[PDB]
C-alpha cells in the first residue's frame, strides 16, 4: 500500500545517502587538517554549508504535511541545532560560515570534530530508521 | 381526493357519476361490488386531515371524522392500520404495505468549486509531485555541482518546473548523471499530464452524481437538511412513539425543527422540495412517493427505502357488518392477483420515467467559467506574488547602495 | 541527412503520445460506465450474475406466485436454472455468493441480511430497497388455546418497548467487523496513488541510478589524477 | 499615454453606473415549436436592476429586497461587486499621479496603478461571470423553460477599458524608459 | 421453514411440526403469509421484513 | 537587472500558451514566477480543451439512431 507519507520516506533514503556524503568530507578534510593549504580546505568546506542544513530543512516541512509527528520530533532538536550552529557564526560574512581562514585557532577544530563523529552518528541511524518506516508503511 | 387511488378527474365537468372521483382504488370499488355486491358512493371528505381521535379532545378527524360516527361504513381510499386506530376501527387485511420514505429532489449537478480544477488528480498526487519536484529538482543542484555549471538550486528550481509544464529548456544539463535526472524526470511528466488529461475525459464523459443524503440512519445522524414531512396522519405519529433510538433522535430533530416541522399536502409537501431543493426532504408514505417520483417531472426521487411496514386496510367502525363481505372479497382479489393486476394497472399508465427516460440522451455542455475558474485565481494571484517580489528585488539593490 | 531522422522520430513520437492518452480516457471512461447491480429489475436485465434465492421458504414461494411481471421474468430464469440455483438453505447460501466472487446474487429477507453483512468476512452488502414486505408471526396451531395469550402478549411486550429492545440486543453489538462501509460512501473518482504507482518508481529508482553515476564518474576523475583506446576498441 | 489614461476613467465610469452588464430571456415552450413571446426579460446593472418585462416597470432597486431567480444573482454579483470599485480606486489614483509627473517615480508609480486597476478587473470579470454560471446550473433543467443570459453594452464599455488601462500600463514605463535615461 | 408440495405431504418444514401437531408455540423467524394464514395462526407482526 | 520588450514579451507569452519552446527563457525570480504560472495556466486550460473536445465526439458516438420497433418502444421521445 503505497502512500503520501511512505513516499516521503522513499525521498529522504535518496536525499540522506548523500547527506552523509556531505559529512564524509567534513571528517576526511578534517584528517587533512590534522596531517597538515589551509585555505584550499577553508574554501572547500565553506561551500557546502547551506546544502548540508538546508536538505534537513526540506524534511521538517516534508513530515509536516506528511503528518507524522513522530519523525517530525525525531529531527527538530537538529534543525533546532543547524538554526543554533549557523546564526552566531557568519559574522565573518565572507559567503557562509564554518571556515573563517584563520581556522587554525584552538578548540574550535575538536569542537567541530565533536560534530564530525556527531553528523555521521545522527544520520547514519536515522537513515535505517527512515528505511524502517518505508516499508513499515508500504507493506501495510 | 388524492394520488392515484382517489381523485376528481375533470372530466366530471362533462361527465356524471362514477367518473366523478376516479383512481385506482374506485377500479377496486367494482372488483370488491364482485363479492359484496354493494354499490359505491364517491364521498370525498371536506373535512380530511387524515388524523384519528384528535389530541385532548378525542375528536375524529376528517375520513374517521366520517368513519368512525357511523356516516360510513367503508373505508375504500389510503388508510393507515394504527394500532390506536386499531383500538377504534376493526380493520380488514391490508391491500399493501408501505414504509417511511424520503423523497429527496432529484439531485441536480454541483457547482463545482473554485478548485474543481484539480479534481481529476486526487488530494494525494497533487502533494507527491510538489515534493516529487523539490525532491527531483535538488537532485539535480547535488549532481552537477559536486561534478564538473550553471545549475544553481534557481537553475535547477527551474529545468525541472520547465519539465512539468512540458515548456522545454535551454539549460539541457551535460553530464551523464545530471541528464539521468532529467531524463527520468521527462517521463514522469509524460504521464502525469496524460494521466489528468485521461482522466478529465472521464469526468465530462460519464458523469455519476450523488445522492449524499441516502440510507436515512445518516439522513438522521449526519445532520444537513431540513427534516420536512406531512402533517397530522400517520406518519407523525410512529415517530411520536420513537423506541428504537436511531428515530428519537431524528424526531427530536423534527420535535427541534423550524419553521416547518410538518406543513400539510401530500400535493404541497411534493412542492416544497420543488421549490426550496436546497434543503427540505420530505418524508412522506411509501407508494405515494413513487406515484411523484414517476409521474412527468421527474424530479424527485426516492432515496433510502421503507423505515416501517404499514399496511392499506379498509376501515370498518368497530364491527360494521359489512366488514365480512368486505374481508373475504380482498382475499379473492389478493389471491387471485387481481389486486396485484391493479397494481400493474395504475402505476403502469402516466409517461414511465427514471432510468427509462435516461436513455441516450445526452448533449453535453461546453466548460463554463466556473470549471476552471481557480486557475485565473491562481494566475492573478501568481502575478501579485511576482510583481511583490519585484519590488523587494528593487528594494535590496536600492538599499545596498 | 540529418533534419529527416530528428523529422519522422518527431512524427513517431505524436502518434505513440496521441495513442497513449487515447486508451488512458478509454479505460476510465470505460470502468466509470459500468454501473453497479442496483435494483431488481436492473438485475432483470443482468444475465450475468446468478441469482437464486433459498429454496423451500417463503421467498421462493414469493416469484413463483406474484405477477409483477419483472418477478414473472426473475422466476422464469430462476426456473431455468443450470445448475440449481436455489441452494438449500442460507449459511450454504452465502458461500454461494462468497465463492463465486461477484458472480451468484442471494435473494434473501432483510433482517437476516442485515446481520449477514455485519459478519467479521465484510463483502456483502444489501443491494436495493425491499422487494415486498411481509412480517415475522409467532406461529400458533389454527385455533388453539395458545393463541391468544400469545396475541395479547405480543401487543403488550410492543408498547413496553421491550421487543424492539430485542431487536437492538443481537444486532447493535454486531458491528464487530468494523462497519467499513461508514468510511466509503464518497466513491471518490480520482486516480490514487494506487493508479499511478510505478512511475513515482522510476522516478525514485532514476534517483537512485543518477546519483550512483554521479558517484562513478569522481573516482573515475580522481583515478585518471593519478591507441590504448583504440586496441581496447578493436577487442571490443 | 495621457490619452488612454483620460479614455480608461470614463468607459468604466459609465460601465460602473450604467444598468446594461446582463440580459436575461426566461420564456417557455410549446410544441410545434411554438416558443413564446417575452415571457419573463430583464435587463440588469451592477447597483441598479431594472426589470424590463415581466412586469414592465423598471423597478432599478438599491438591491436589499425583492424588486425568484435575479435577487440570487444579485447576491452573488454582490460578492463580485468590489472588484470594479476596486479597479476604479486604483485606476484615479494612477491618474491623478501620472499628470503629477508630468509637472523620476512619479509617473512610473501610476503604471502600477493601472496594472493593479487591471488586474482587479479580470478576476472583477471572472467572478462576475462564475456567479452567473453558478445561478445557470442552478437552474433546474426543463423542456418547457429556458434561460439566455447574455453580456449587454457595459462590457465593452467595462472589458475594453481594461485595455486601455494596460495600455496606459505599459506606456508609462517607457515614459519612465524615456525619461530616466535623459537623467 | 414451510411451504407446500405435490399433493400436500402436508407443509414441509417447520409448519410441519405445528400444523401436523408435533408441538405447540413456534417463537421464530417464521414468515406470516396467506398460504400460512389459511392453514395455521399466527401472531401480531413484531418484526418488518 | 533589459532583453524583454514590450514586444519580446508578447512572444514568450504566446509561446508557453501553445505549449512551443522559447529562446527568451526569463532571469530572475521576481521574473520566473510570471513564466511560472502562467505555464501553470497553460496545462489545465489545454488539457481542458482536449477532455471535452474528446467528450463531444465519444458522446455523440454513443447515440444509436432508432432500427427496431421494440428500441423505439423504450425511446419515448419520438
Ligand atoms: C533571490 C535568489 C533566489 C532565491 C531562491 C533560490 C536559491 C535559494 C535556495 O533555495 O538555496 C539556498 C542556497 C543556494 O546556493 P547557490 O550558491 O547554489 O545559489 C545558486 C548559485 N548562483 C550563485 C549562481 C545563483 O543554498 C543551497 O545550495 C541549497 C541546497 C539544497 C537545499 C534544499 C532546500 C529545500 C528546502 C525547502 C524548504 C524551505
Ligand atoms: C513539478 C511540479 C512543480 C509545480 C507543482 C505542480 C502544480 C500543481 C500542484 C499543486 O499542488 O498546486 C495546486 C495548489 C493546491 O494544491 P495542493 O494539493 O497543494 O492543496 C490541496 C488543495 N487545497 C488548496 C484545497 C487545500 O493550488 C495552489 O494553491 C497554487 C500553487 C501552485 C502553483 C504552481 C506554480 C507556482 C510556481 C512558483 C514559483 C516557481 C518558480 C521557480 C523559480
Ligand atoms: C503564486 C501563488 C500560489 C498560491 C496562491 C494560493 C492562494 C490563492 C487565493 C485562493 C482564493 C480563495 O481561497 O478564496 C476564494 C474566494 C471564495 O469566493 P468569494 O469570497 O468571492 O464568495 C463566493 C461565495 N462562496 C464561497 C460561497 C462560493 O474567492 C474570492 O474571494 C474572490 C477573490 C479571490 C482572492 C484572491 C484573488 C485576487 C486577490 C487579490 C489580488
Ligand atoms: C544508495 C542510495 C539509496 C537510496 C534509496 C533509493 C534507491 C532504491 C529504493 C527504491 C525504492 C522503491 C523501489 C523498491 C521498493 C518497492 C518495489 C516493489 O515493491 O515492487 C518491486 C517492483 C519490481 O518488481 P515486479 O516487477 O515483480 O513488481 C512486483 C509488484 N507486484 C507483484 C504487485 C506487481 O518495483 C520496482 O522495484 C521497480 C524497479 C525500479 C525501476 C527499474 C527501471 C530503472 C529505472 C530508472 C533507471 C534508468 C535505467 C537506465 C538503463
Ligand atoms: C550508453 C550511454 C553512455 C555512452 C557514452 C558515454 O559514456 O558518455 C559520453 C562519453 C563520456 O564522456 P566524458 O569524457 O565526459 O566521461 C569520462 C570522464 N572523463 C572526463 C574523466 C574522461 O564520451 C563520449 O562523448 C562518447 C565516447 C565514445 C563512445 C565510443 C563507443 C560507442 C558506444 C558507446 C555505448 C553504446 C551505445 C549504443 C548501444
Ligand atoms: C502590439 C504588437 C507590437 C508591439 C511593439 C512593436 O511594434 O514591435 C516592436 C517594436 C518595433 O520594433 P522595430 O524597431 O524592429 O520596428 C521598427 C522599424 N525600424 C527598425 C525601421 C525602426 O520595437 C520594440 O521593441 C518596442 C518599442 C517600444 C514600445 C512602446 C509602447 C509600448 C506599447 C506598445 C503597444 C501596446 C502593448 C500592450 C497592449
Ligand atoms: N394513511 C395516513 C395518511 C396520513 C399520513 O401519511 O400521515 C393516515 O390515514 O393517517
Ligand atoms: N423466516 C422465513 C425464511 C424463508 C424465507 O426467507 O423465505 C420463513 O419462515 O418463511
Amino acid at each position: 500500500a503505497f502512500t503520501f507519507a511512505a513516499f516521503c520516506y522513499m525521498l529522504t533514503l535518496v536525499l540522506c545517502a548523500s547527506l552523509i556524503f556531505f559529512v564524509i568530507w567534513h571528517i576526511i578534510a578534517f584528517d587533512e587538517l590534522r596531517t597538515d593549504n589551509i585555505e584550499r580546505i577553508c574554501c572547500l568546506l565553506r561551500k557546502l554549508v547551506v546544502p548540508e542544513y538546508s536538505i534537513h530543512g526540506l524534511f521538517c516541512l516534508m513530515f509536516l504535511c506528511a503528518a507524522e509527528w513522530v519523525t517530525l520530533g525525531l529531527n527538530i532538536p537538529l534543525l533546532f541545532y543547524h538554526l543554533w550552529r549557523y546564526f552566531h557564526r557568519p559574522a565573518d560574512g565572507s559567503e557562509v560560515m564554518y571556515d573563517a581562514v584563520s581556522i587554525m585557532n584552538a578548540d574550535i577544530l575538536n569542537y567541530c570534530q565533536k560534530e564530525s563523529w556527531c553528523k555521521l552518528a545522527f544520520y547514519l541511524l536515522s537513515f535505517f530508521y527512515y528505511l524502517y518506516s518505508m516499508v513499515y508503511t508500504l507493506v501495510s | 381526493l388524492e394520488s392515484p387511488y382517489v381523485m376528481m378527474k375533470k372530466n366530471h365537468e362533462m361527465l356524471e357519476g362514477n367518473e366523478r372521483y376516479e383512481g385506482y382504488c374506485v377500479d377496486l370499488a367494482a372488483e370488491i361490488a364482485k363479492h359484496c355486491g354493494f354499490k359505491y358512493k364517491l364521498t370525498i371528505v371536506g373535512d380530511g386531515k387524515y388524523g384519528a381521535r384528535d389530541a385532548d379532545t378525542k375528536i375524529w378527524n376528517g375520513m374517521v371524522g366520517e368513519l368512525v360516527y357511523g356516516k360510513a361504513d367503508i373505508a375504500i381510499a389510503p388508510l393507515t392500520i394504527t394500532l390506536v386506530r386499531e383500538e377504534v376501527i376493526d380493520f380488514s387485511k391490508p391491500f399493501m404495505s408501505l414504509g417511511i420514505s424520503i423523497m429527496i429532489k432529484k439531485p441536480q449537478k454541483s457547482k463545482p468549486g473554485v478548485f474543481s480544477f484539480l479534481d481529476p488528480l486526487a488530494y494525494e498526487i497533487w502533494m507527491c509531485i510538489v515534493f516529487a519536484y523539490i525532491g527531483v529538482s535538488v537532485v539535480l543542484f547535488l549532481v552537477s555541482r559536486f561534478s564538473p555549471n550553471e545549475f544553481g538550486i534557481f537553475n535547477s528550481l527551474w529545468f525541472s518546473l520547465g519539465a512539468f509544464m512540458q515548456q522545454g529548456c535551454d539549460i539541457s544539463p551535460r553530464s551523464l548523471s545530471g541528464r539521468i535526472v532529467g531524463g527520468v524526470w521527462w517521463f514522469f511528466t509524460l504521464i502525469i499530464i496524460s494521466s489528468y488529461t485521461a482522466n478529465l475525459a472521464a469526468f465530462l464523459t460519464v458523469e455519476r452524481m450523488v445522492s449524499p443524503i441516502e440510507s436515512a440512519e445518516d439522513l438522521s445522524k449526519q445532520t444537513e437538511i431540513a427534516y420536512g414531512t406531512l402533517d397530522s396522519g400517520s406518519t407523525k405519529e410512529f415517530f411520536r412513539r420513537s423506541k428504537i433510538a436511531v428515530f428519537d433522535k431524528m424526531w427530536t430533530y423534527m420535535r427541534s425543527a423550524e419553521p416547518s416541522v410538518f406543513v400539510r399536502t401530500t400535493a404541497e409537501g411534493v412542492a416544497r422540495v420543488r421549490k426550496s431543493k436546497g434543503k427540505y426532504a420530505y418524508l412522506l408514505e411509501s407508494t405515494m412517493n413513487e406515484y411523484i417520483e414517476q409521474r412527468k417531472p421527474c424530479d424527485t426521487m426516492k432515496v433510502g427505502g421503507n423505515l416501517d411496514s404499514k399496511g392499506y386496510g379498509i376501515a370498518t367502525p368497530k364491527g360494521s357488518s359489512l366488514g365480512t363481505p368486505v374481508n373475504l372479497a380482498v382475499l379473492k382479489l389478493s389471491e387471485q392477483g387481481v389486486l396485484d393486476k391493479l397494481k400493474n394497472k395504475w402505476w403502469y399508465d402516466k409517461g414511465e420515467c427514471g432510468a427509462k427516460d435516461s436513455g441516450s440522451k445526452e448533449k453535453t455542455s461546453a466548460l463554463s467559467l466556473s470549471n476552471v475558474a481557480g486557475v485565473f485565481y491562481i494566475l492573478v494571484g501568481g502575478l501579485g506574488l511576482a510583481m511583490l517580489v519585484a519590488l523587494i528585488e528593487f528594494c535590496y539593490k536600492s538599499r545596498a547602495e | 541527412s540529418g533534419r529527416i531522422v530528428g523529422g519522422v522520430w518527431w512524427f513517431f513520437t505524436l502518434i505513440i503520445i496521441s495513442s497513449y492518452t487515447a486508451n488512458l480516457a478509454a479505460f476510465l471512461t470505460v470502468e466509470r460506465m459500468v454501473s453497479p447491480i442496483e435494483s431488481a429489475e436492473d438485475l432483470s436485465k443482468q444475465t450475468e450474475i446468478a441469482y437464486g434465492t433459498l429454496d423451500s421458504g417463503s421467498t421462493k414461494e414469493f416469484f413463483r406466485r406474484s405477477k409483477i411481471a419483472v418477478f414473472d421474468k426473475m422466476w422464469t430464469y430462476m426456473r431455468s436454472a443450470e445448475p440449481s440455483v436455489f441452494v438449500r438453505t442460507t449459511a450454504e447460501g452465502v458461500a454461494r455468493v462468497r465463492k463465486s466472487k461477484g458472480k451468484y446474487a442471494y435473494l434473501l429477507e432483510s433482517t437476516m441480511n442485515e446481520y449477514i453483512e455485519q459478519r467479521k468476512p465484510c463483502d456483502t452488502m444489501k443491494v436495493g430497497g425491499n422487494l415486498d414486505s411481509k412480517g415475522y408471526g409467532i406461529a400458533t396451531p389454527k385455533g388453539s388455546s395458545l393463541g391468544t395469550p400469545v396475541n395479547l402478549a405480543v401487543l403488550k411486550l410492543s408498547e413496553q418497548g421491550v421487543l424492539d429492545k430485542l431487536k437492538n440486543k443481537w444486532w447493535y453489538d454486531k458491528g464487530e467487523c468494523g462497519a467499513k462501509d461508514s468510511g466509503s460512501k464518497e466513491k471518490t473518482s480520482a486516480l490514487s496513488l494506487s493508479n499511478v504507482a510505478g512511475v513515482f518508481y522510476i522516478l525514485v529508482g532514476g534517483l537512485g541510478l543518477a546519483m550512483l553515476v554521479a558517484l562513478i564518474e569522481f573516482c573515475y576523475k580522481s583515478r585518471a589524477e593519478a591507441a590504448c583506446g583504440r586496441k581496447a576498441l578493436t577487442l571490443l | 499615454s495621457s490619452v488612454f489614461a483620460v479614455c480608461g476613467l470614463g468607459l468604466l465610469g459609465i460601465a460602473v453606473s450604467t444598468d446594461y452588464w446582463l440580459y436575461l430571456e426566461e420564456g417557455i415552450i410549446l410544441p410545434q415549436n411554438q416558443s413564446t413571446e417575452v415571457k419573463m426579460s430583464l435587463h440588469s446593472g451592477l447597483w441598479r436592476v431594472c426589470f424590463l418585462a415581466g412586469e414592465e416597470r423598471g423597478r432599478c432597486f438599491t438591491i436589499e429586497y425583492v424588486m425568484e431567480s435575479t435577487v440570487n444573482v444579485l447576491k452573488m454579483i454582490r460578492s463580485a461587486t468590489p472588484f470594479p470599485l476596486v479597479s476604479l480606486f486604483f485606476m484615479f489614483i494612477g491618474f491623478i499621479l501620472s499628470n503629477i509627473g508630468h509637472i523620476t517615480i512619479l509617473a512610473f508609480v501610476s503604471g502600477i496603478f493601472f496594472i493593479l486597476s487591471g488586474l482587479s478587473l479580470v478576476v472583477g470579470l471572472v467572478l462576475y461571470i462564475s456567479s452567473i454560471n453558478d445561478e445557470m446550473l442552478n437552474r433546474t433543467k426543463d423542456a418547457e423553460t429556458y434561460f439566455n443570459y447574455k453580456y449587454g453594452w457595459s462590457f465593452a464599455f467595462a472589458a475594453i477599458s481594461f485595455l486601455l488601462t494596460e495600455s496606459a500600463g505599459v506606456m508609462s514605463v517607457y515614459l519612465f524608459m524615456k525619461r530616466y535615461t535623459a537623467e
